[PDB]
């Protein structure tokens, strides 16, 4: 999540 | 008259989009949908098909990682299945040499790959050849003179700023001259003769510095950062300019494209993407 | 007079809400907000509290898989943090016997637990038990005849059909009767002396198709099918008849409660939810 921002 | 495709992505959830945008006469088009949608695959171009290799498929009810090659026509407008690697790739990275894909690391699960493998496309076939001396996901691949970048990414413990180099007839892996910054998840192609990174995460937060490696020199110097901090993002070469498109800005899902003029070494906004979005796979015929 | 309780879930986001609908009165109930917010957790009422176990908390700061054991005063509408268990576990099932809560299976990060452990209200302590044949999260748990049951849900590389069954004075797990249809994240719970499975997701499609097990038949004859395709939606008895509560249908979050009779094999709409969400946990006072 912080690299891609996914859940 | 070429197209930047952009496959996949995610917001949301992992999408199903493959929309191409002209850059001459600055429209975008809207193609067949992948059959299965993922974020964090990677795109390219071989013999007039474009594929899109590997990736995640994040469902609000849950998760799988793709092992898949898929194959575009453009004339077709048709997407189908070709021969799958022998493993699932997430945040993979890809590059091609006389014709064949190069499949470089990326997670499965808990895996944190180093294996690489080969697809020949006469053949529909992977092999495997020897894998990095590093496991990194969330890597940058180029080529350049008939060599493999791998940079950057992650290795499910730490984000790097190391590179690694593979001699495609040697079959071996050299580490090469380490970046400037830790970037897991960058942009990463090659334009003129040098590898170009741009964005990642550091650790702490999203970039936007853009730094550039030379054979001729063996060290990278940053130039023009982009507009927009952006991780997670597509990354393509089109006449002399670099392209990135979308990303997480630690924010938002970018629809931003910003195209790289290296001749005044300035970046601007060229279009915006029909909805933001991250983890694209781009390629260009 | 009793209450249906939901908590937390998923919506863009994972949530707050503990709201609380009653049956005879038809009418909703908003109490006290959780501190963290998750979705995938689950509920469970013993001794008069309301217990909100695990889960995960996708906030837009980032991911985290919850070990948190969070207890509910309805008297004193506050929430107050009980001991937690040995590990996070978001998809989590969780049945009670004998005033003791087991927390089973779920994930943490790439990890996919076969773990059980049992939480004791009076001492306020968690302690291990055998742990189940095969890695689920997203596993139904139902507490039939002094038995623990653990039906579907997903291992880390298949969505599961087969059901296992705990039996807690002997301390190990035996197999059963594998279900007609593989679902993760689907809603289990005991009616009359049946184990129901309404729902879910296998890694394809969403589920609105209900099977019931029948211990003395030892087969899972299926039943007439919901309204909606829900996957983690939430599941509760009260009264004579089962409660399904939102979900995920593939396209939309569910607000939409519907109403099992068994009398009649027919699914009626009830009250809906005051916002669609997914991932709840559902108890009855
Ligand atoms: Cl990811
Ligand atoms: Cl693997
Ligand atoms: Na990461
Ligand atoms: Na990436």
């Amino acid at each position: 999540d912080e690299e891609t921002g996914e859940f | 008259g070429r197209l930047i495709y952009t496959a996949g992505g995610y917001f949301r959830q992992s999408l199903s989009y493959l929309e191409a945008y002209n850059p001459s006469d600055g429209t975008w088009l809207r193609l067949a949908d992948l059959q299965v949608p993922r974020s964090g695959l990677a795109g390219c171009v071989v013999g007039g098909l474009l594929y899109a290799v590997g990736g995640r498929n994040n469902s609000p009810d849950g998760n799988t990682d793709s092992s898949a090659l898929d194959c575009y026509n453009p004339m077709t407008n048709q997407w189908s299945p070709c021969a799958p690697m022998s493993v699932p790739r997430n945040r993979i990275g890809v590059g091609v040499i006389d014709g064949h894909i190069y499949a470089v690391g990326g997670s499965h699960g808990c895996i944190h790959h180093n294996s690489v493998e080969r697809y020949e496309p006469e053949r529909d076939e992977w092999h495997l050849v020897a894998p990095m001396l590093t496991r990194r996901i969330g890597v940058g691949v180029a080529v350049l003179n008939r060599l493999l970048y791998a940079v950057g990414g992650f290795d499910g413990t730490n984000r790097l700023n190391s590179a690694e180099c593979y001699y495609p007839e040697r079959n071996e892996w050299r580490m090469i001259t380490a970046m400037n910054t830790i970037r897991s998840g960058a942009g990463v192609c090659v334009l003129h003769n040098c590898i170009y990174a741009a964005g990642g995460y550091d650790g702490q937060d999203q970039l936007n510095s853009v730094e550039r490696y030379d054979v001729e020199t063996e060290t990278w110097t940053f130039v023009a950062p982009m507009k927009h901090r952006r991780s997670a993002l597509g990354i393509t070469v089109h006449q002399g300019r670099i392209y990135v498109l979308g990303g997480y800005d630690g924010h938002t899902f970018l629809d931003s494209v910003e195209c790289y003029d290296p001749d005044t070494d300035t970046w601007s906004e060229v279009t915006r993407m029909t909805s933001g979005r991250s983890g694209v796979g781009v390629a260009v015929t």
